[PDB]
């Protein structure tokens, strides 16, 4: 329930993304 | 041999001091489970016993008057009858809730919910809350088709939008249904001639919103019939629900049996319906189709309720003895594949209510489509598994040994595409996907499902993509939650910053010095800039005598100088 909402911005900061 | 119902008596109320005169329709109420309320007169005494089925052992005789008693579906709140006066009256606090005198007769009454009370006269029907002060209120005029007819039940739908009064009256040997189907919203009745009925909602196969229908029996100008109907429109984006009309069976001995009392399982999306003679009948929800017919009891079960906890239903019946039906779950999907022997049915039940023993025919079913060349389809039977059943390893090498074809290409292709439209790829699925797409010069795809996070991630995949794109791979090895996988590819790629970052963040400690010793092999000005992180204030990460004579062995004096300088100034 609250884990997956740090995770969103944990992948966010350090995830290559676009 | 296994029965897909689950009969039981609950107690006997002969073995309560019940008078046996007492059990029946006038004297004898069940609102609900949880109470049983007889009316009886002891020695020129007039008085009401309420039996807690909680505690059936022990039951409270109180002296009270009236034409009728009808208990709250869950409080311990009764309403009483005197005549044309009703009162709702508070049992554990002796106290009088709330009190109405009617113009015209009640002739019948039922509670509609908790803290709602339904009353029928000759000429209409009210609805009159337990809450507050409100007087009762009109909700529609009684039809002229149901005059002169004994009222039997009052039914409403969830939302309260669709109201349904039923009569019954002896005509040429024949017990008669009628029905006044009223509806809120267009403000207009019409007569239905049926003997039991009851609403559901139900949410059909791909359908947006639950559908509500309007459920009856009867046996009447076409003999005994079940039609399942959906009431009003649909809402949008909905199918709507296709109107049934199944036969009622009555074998030729029971001449004038009719159907009794109605019960709709919301839970497992079946019918029961129990007729005079005592039969009981199962019927599923969706097409109508008859499950179980038995013979539950020998008299008449006159007053009936739905079994809450086991979604089920519970009556009484003339004898005194307190029935409950209800669907057994353990053997209702074995009992429809073999002893009923349809099992489209019971693949139907099994995918639609999550119930178990199902299996062989879903494996049944997906070797059949697989021969059949319709892999497309044969997929979907996996994809839909009751609980992951053909979801395995095993089903997806079945789809590995087919080939490609002439660019009609590829049922293991066509496997994944529907999977993971329902739901995120499992780990080896995963992997077994993307060996394909690596293979000849193919990775963008990656980008849409990593971001559309369709897919698990565990290490296997992350070296798996590292072999030809390492940057992508460090977005695999971020998700899979490895964090040695992670600070190695901001180690060889040099960015210093995130490592010490991403290793705060999750809590994780590597072996500092040796990144230390690998960033100032590299390059030794990103070395003391990665030094300054190592130590700061309250929790150092790395020890500072073991990070200077780092400095030392690469004889870099100047800059471990500055280094220690600059550790001063940020100290200050």
């Amino acid at each position: 329930k609250e884990s997956a909402l740090r995770k969103q911005s944990l992948y966010l900061k350090f995830d290559p993304l676009l | 041999q296994i029965l897909p119902i689950r009969f039981q008596e609950h107690l006997q109320l002969q073995n309560l001091g019940i008078n046996p005169a007492n059990i029946g329709f006038s004297t004898l109420t069940m609102e609900s489970d949880k109470f049983i309320c007889i009316r009886e007169k002891v020695g020129e005494q007039a008085q009401v016993v309420i039996i807690d089925m909680n505690d059936p052992s022990n039951p409270i005789r109180r002296p009270i008057s009236a034409d009728s008693a009808i208990m709250n579906p869950a409080s311990k709140v009764i309403a009483l009858k005197a005549g044309k006066t009703l009162q709702i009256f508070n049992i554990e606090m002796k106290s009088k809730m709330k009190a109405h005198t009617m113009t015209d007769d009640v002739t019948f009454w039922k509670w509609i919910s908790l803290n709602t009370v339904a009353l029928v006269t000759d000429n209409a029907v009210y609805h009159w809350s337990m809450e507050g002060e409100s007087q009762p209120v009109k909700m529609f005029d009684r039809h002229s088709s149901l005059a002169g007819c004994q009222i039997i039940n009052y039914r409403t739908d969830a939302k309260q939008k669709w109201l349904l009064l039923t009569g019954i009256s002896a005509q040429q040997n024949r017990v008669v249904g009628a029905m006044q189907l009223y509806s809120v919203d267009r403000k207009v009745s019409q007569p239905i001639e049926g003997h039991a009925a009851s609403f559901a909602q139900f949410k059909m196969e791909g359908n947006a919103e639950e559908s509500t229908l309007f459920c009856f029996a009867v046996r009447g100008q076409a003999g005994g019939k079940l039609h399942i109907i959906e009431v009003g429109t649909p809402p949008t984006g909905n199918q709507p629900f296709p109107k049934k009309a199944v036969d009622v069976f009555f074998p030729p001995e029971a001449q004038n049996d009719f159907p009794v009392a109605m019960q709709i399982s919301e839970k497992h999306d079946v019918v029961f319906l129990i007729t005079k003679y005592g039969y009981i009948h199962l019927y599923d929800l969706e097409t109508g189709t008859c499950i179980y017919m038995n013979r539950i009891s020998g008299e008449t079960i006159f007053v009936t309720a739905p079994h809450e906890a086991t979604a089920g239903i519970i009556g009484v019946n003339r004898k005194g003895q307190v029935l409950s039906v209800c669907v057994e779950e353990e053997n209702i999907i074995p009992y429809i594949t073999n002893v009923l022997q349809n099992p489209d049915l019971a693949l139907r039940m099994a995918v639609r209510n999550n119930l178990a023993g199902a299996e062989e025919l879903f494996a049944r079913k997906f070797n059949a489509l697989f021969a059949q060349g319709n892999y497309s389809e044969a997929a979907k039977v996996a994809a839909n598994a009751p609980k992951g059943i053909l979801r395995t390893p095993d089903t997806i090498r079945r789809f590995q040994s087919v080939p490609a074809q002439p660019g009609q290409t590829s049922p293991l292709l066509q496997y994944f595409g529907i999977l993971l439209d329902q739901g995120q790829l499992n780990k080896y699925e995963s992997l077994e996907l993307c060996r394909p797409v690596l293979q000849q010069g193919r990775k963008q795809l990656l980008e849409k499902w990593l971001k559309e996070d369709k897919l698990e991630c565990s290490e296997e995949l992350g070296d798996l993509v590292k072999s030809v794109d390492p940057t992508l791979a460090l977005s695999v090895y971020l998700r899979a939650n490895v964090p040695n996988k992670v600070i190695q590819c901001f180690a060889e790629t040099g960015q210093v910053q995130k490592i010490v970052l991403y290793a705060k963040k999750v809590g994780y400690t590597p072996d500092w010095i040796f990144l230390l010793r690998n960033v100032m092999r590299i390059s030794p000005d990103q070395g003391q800039q990665f030094a300054q992180m190592l130590v700061q204030d309250e929790e150092p990460l790395a020890d500072i005598t073991q990070i200077v004579d780092v400095f030392m062995e690469y004889n870099l004096i100047q800059q471990c100088t500055a280094f220690l300088l600059d550790a001063l100034k940020n100290n200050r």
